[PDB]
């Protein structure tokens, strides 16, 4: 049961 | 607030003492490429530069090289050989930056000069793990009370782990406003990861990407980014699966 995590996704910048 | 340049993480010993004044980030295996935790580790098409085009400013594999289009990187055997503007990841070209200390996201980094749009920044190194490392790492983190995270998306189910190995690169914060990017890069046909910056960000500067978080913990991070678009928290308003955050 993790109270804190996550993983960081590559993505280009668009917006 | 406290600074230091990349060349200060190059002397554990030194590096350690600041450490523990709280003047330096805490240790971390200082690494130079990714290192695989199981064993599981091309010429483009540009005319050569003259010595004379060369003398003038020429760029060798600049904007029109086959090879930077589909963000692959020159070997050694390049036909423009040294001159090569096109093998950053393996010489080390990174931007002029410093590893500071925040108010309340950590230690962070900043530009050491103006930096312009679509500058390498650093590569994001750490060790790579497959699915089975990767749900193994999520509990002893989860474990340890840790507050960092330091997973990055590769492919498929690899992930780029620099909690414990890794380089200056790690210290990038998030922002809602980014001005850096993940970018994809092939290295002797292995993908690699790099920070880029995506405007003309000046000197002094805190560097950020937005990290588009897939959080598995129970407990939504704040954000403090500070931007008028701020999403509030590092990872939206869902949370996703172990398996989904993993790739699968
Ligand atoms: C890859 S580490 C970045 C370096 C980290 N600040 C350090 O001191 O080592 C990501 C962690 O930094 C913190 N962080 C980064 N950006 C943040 C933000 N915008 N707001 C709050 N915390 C942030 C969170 O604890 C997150 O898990
Ligand atoms: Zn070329
Ligand atoms: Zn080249
Ligand atoms: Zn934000």
């Amino acid at each position: 049961a993790p109270s804190t995590g996550g993983v960081m996704k590559p993505h280009r910048y668009r917006p | 607030g406290p600074s230091c340049v990349m060349d200060d993480f190059r002397d554990p010993q030194r590096w350690k003492e600041c450490a523990k004044q709280g003047k330096m980030p805490c240790y971390f295996d200082l690494i130079e490429e990714n290192v695989y935790l199981t064993e599981r580790k091309m010429q483009c098409e540009c005319t050569p530069l003259s010595k004379d085009e060369r003398a003038q400013g020429e760029i060798a594999c600049g904007e029109d090289c086959l090879n930077r289009l589909l963000m692959i990187e020159c070997s050694s055997r390049c036909p423009n050989g040294d001159y090569c503007s096109n093998r950053r990841f393996q010489r080390k070209q990174h931007a002029d930056v410093e590893v500071i200390l925040t108010e309340k996201k950590g230690w962070g980094l900043r530009a050491a000069k103006d930096l312009p749009s679509n500058t390498f920044v650093l590569e994001y190194c750490g060790e790579v793990l497959d699915h089975k490392e990767f749900k193994a790492r999520v509990k002893e983190y989860a474990r340890n009370k840790n507050i960092h995270y330091y997973f990055m998306a590769l492919k498929n189910d690899e992930i780029i782990d620099a909690t414990q190995k890794g380089n200056c690169s790690r210290f990038m914060n998030h922002s809602c406003e980014p001005n850096c990017e993940t970018q994809k890069w092939t290295v002797n046909g292995q993908l690699r990861v790099g920070f880029f910056t995506t405007k003309l960000v000046p000197s002094g500067s805190e560097l950020m990407f937005d990290y588009q978080f897939q959080r598995y913990g129970k407990e939504a991070q704040k954000c403090f980014c500070g931007s008028a678009n701020c999403r509030g928290y590092l990872g939206g308003e869902n949370r996703v699966s172990i398996r989904a955050a993993g790739g699968k």
